[PDB]
C-alpha cells in the first residue's frame, strides 16, 4: 500500500491508501475508529484541449461522539462534517521557478498567523 | 470495635498555588486586541438586520 | 450428540448440536448464555435432474450487551448481528484431484493476509 | 497492474488483475489457456441507509479438455463449471477483537479436517 | 398451621401452608414480600374406575425488582416466572421395595452433576 | 455409546443410548431383558418467539413376570407401566445464582423424608 | 464414523458411514468414483401396539462404464442397478436358543451351493 506520515508536533499519525485508483486516490487515517475519521480525496485530469491539466485535493475529518462510558447503550454517532477541498490549474509549458515561487509564496500564506487567527477568531483577514 | 470516620478532616493541607495569577503586558495587549476585533466583527453582523 | 472442538489459539470452544435433521443442521455454541451465541446451518440437496448438488453453510453471531453489573435492571439484549453464508455446487462425476487442488487454493486463499486486511481495515483486496 | 501469489504446496501460482474496477474486480490467473481459468470476482457496496456494508466473494474454475494430441482435430473444449459465492455482512460499528476472533474461527473451520471430508468423501459434517 | 423447613447450605427457609385442602394444597415461603415468592401447589387425586392414583406437585418462584433504593418511585415489580409441575401414576397394588428402588434412582438420578450442568449449561444430558 | 451409571446403594445400573435423535433421547438399561425395562425420554425445544425453552424428561419402567420356573409355558409378560414425566420451563436470560438455588431447593425437597412418605404410604405432604 | 471390512478371497474392501441417522443407516464403499457404487441402507422400528419389531436391510450396486480411455470424451454412466432388500420381523420375548438355530439355518442355506446356482445359472433351486 502507501503510507503517510503527518507530524503534529507531539504524535505522529498514519494515513493508509485504500482506494488506489488513477481518477480518484482515497486516503484514510488509521488510529481507532474507522467510522468518521480522517481521508483525503486526490484526483488528476486534463482540460480542454490538451492545454492545462486540473488537480482536486479534499480533506475531510467528521467528529464522533460515545456514550456508552456512561450510558448503557449508544453507538459512536458523527456529529458534524467539514470539507475542504482545492483546485490546481497549471499549464503545462510553465516555468519551474515560478511554480517554486508560487509555493513558496503558499507556504508562507498558510504558516503566518493571519491565516491562523481568521480559522480561530474567525476574524477577516486584514493585519 | 467500631470506628466512625468524619471525611471532613481526613484531607491534607490546601496547594501553594492557590495564589493570584500573574499576566504580563504582551498578553493583555493581545487579549485586548482580540476583544477588540472580535467586537467589532460582532458589529457589522447586526446591520444585516436593516 | 455432537461435538466439535475449534482452536483459537489460546482457548478451545465447543459446539454442540442442537437440531439434527437431514435437510437443516443447526449447531450451537456451549459457553454461557445460550441466546446471541455462536450457531452454524448447514444444508446438503441436489438440483435439476440428479446433476449436480447443493450445499449451504451459514455462521452467524450476535454480539450481547448487559447493565446489570452497574446499573440497577437491564436484561441481556442483542445488539447487532453478522451472516456469512456459502454456497457449493460440486457435481459428483469430477476429479478427486482437481477437488483437493481447489480445497487447497480456497484454504491459502483463506489464510492470505489479504483477506484479512480486507476484513479489518476495509481496504479493497488488491497487494 | 496487480499479482496475487498462492502457494499449493510444491508450486506457485499467480493470478493477475484484469477489469480493475470498484463495484467488480476481476483477478484472472495467468498460467496458460486463459478460457477456461481460474477467476475471482469481488464486490463491495453498502446498505439500507448507511448502515452496514455488504462483501461479495466468487471463485470460479472450469476444467477444459482437448483431443490434439490423439485426435486429429478438437478444440479446447469445457467441461463443467464450479461456483463458490460468499457474503460479508458486517457493520461499521463493530468490535475489531470480535472481528478478529470471528476471522480465527472461520479460518481453524476452514483448515479443519472434517470440511475436507465433506468436501472430498460427500460426508455430512458431523465428527 | 404447618412448616416445613430447607436447607440450603448455610441458611434455612421456612414455609408455611396457606390454602389447606384436600384437592389443591398452597405452601407459600414467609421470608419478606409475600408477593413473587416461592410457592407450592400440591394434588392427590384418583382415576378411572379406583384403579391407580394421580399425585401432581408444582413448584413456582417469580424474581422480584425493585427501584425504591435509587428512583424516588417504583413498586415491586414481578419480573419472569419459572413453573416446575410433576406428575405421580402410581398404582395402589404395586411392591413396596420396587417403589424404594424408583424413589432411590429418582434421589440419585436429581443428585448426580449431569441433570445440573443441563439445568446451568443448558447442555443436553449425556456424559 | 452413551453410558450412564446409577448408584442404588449396593449394585450399579448401566444405561445405554440406543435412539440417538435431537427432538427425542432414548435411554434404555441394560441388565437382562430388554423389553419392560427401564426406559429414558428425554426433548429440548423452544417456545413462542426465540425467548425462553421447554425441556421434557420421562422415566419409564414396567415390570415383568415369568412362569417357565413352574409353570410348563408362559412367556415373559408385563404388568403394570409407571410414568414420571418433567417439564422445565427456563428462560434464557435469567440467573445462574437463581438456577442454583432453584436446583439444590428441588434437590433437598427430593431428598426429604416428606415425599418418599408421600411415595410410599400415600399419606399427603403435610409434617 | 464407522468402518466395514469385507473379505473377498483376495482382497479387502471397506466400507465407510455417511449419513448416520436412527431411522435410516446409509453406509457406503470408498474404492475410487463415489458415484455408482456400493451403498447399504438399514432401519430399525417397531410394530403394532409394542409388540414385535421390523427391520430392513438393503443392499445397492450399480455399474458403472467409461469411454475416456479410447472415445475423447463420456464421462462415466452408470449402466443398471441391483436391489436386495430383507425384512426381518422377530418378536421380542423369544428364544435365544432359537434365534441362534435360525441364524445358523439362514447361514447355511446362504453359503450352499443351490443358491449360487439359483444366481448364475438362473436355474430353479431343486437339487
Amino acid at each position: 500500500s502507501k503510507t503517510i506520515v503527518l507530524s503534529v508536533g507531539e504524535a505522529t499519525r498514519t494515513l493508509t491508501e485504500i482506494q488506489s485508483t488513477a481518477d480518484r486516490q482515497i486516503f484514510e487515517e488509521k488510529v481507532g475508529p474507522l467510522v468518521g475519521r480522517l481521508r483525503l480525496t486526490a484526483s488528476l485530469r486534463q482540460n480542454g484541449a490538451k492545454t492545462a491539466y486540473r488537480v482536486n485535493l479534499k480533506l475531510d475529518q467528521a467528529d464522533v461522539v460515545d456514550c456508552s462510558t456512561s450510558v448503557c447503550g449508544e453507538l459512536p454517532k458523527v456529529r458534524y462534517t467539514q470539507v475542504w477541498s482545492h483546485d490546481v490549474t497549471i499549464v503545462a509549458n510553465s516555468t519551474e521557478a515560478s511554480r517554486k515561487s508560487l509555493y513558496d509564496l503558499t507556504k508562507s500564506l498558510v504558516a503566518t498567523s493571519q491565516v491562523e487567527d481568521l480559522v480561530v477568531n474567525l476574524v477577516p483577514l486584514g493585519r | 470495635h467500631s470506628r466512625e470516620v468524619d471525611c471532613e478532616r481526613f484531607i491534607g493541607p490546601v496547594p501553594s498555588s492557590f495564589t493570584d495569577p500573574k499576566v504580563t503586558s504582551a498578553q493583555w495587549k493581545f487579549l485586548e486586541d482580540m476583544a477588540d476585533m472580535k467586537a467589532l466583527a460582532d458589529l457589522n453582523k447586526s446591520l444585516v438586520n436593516l
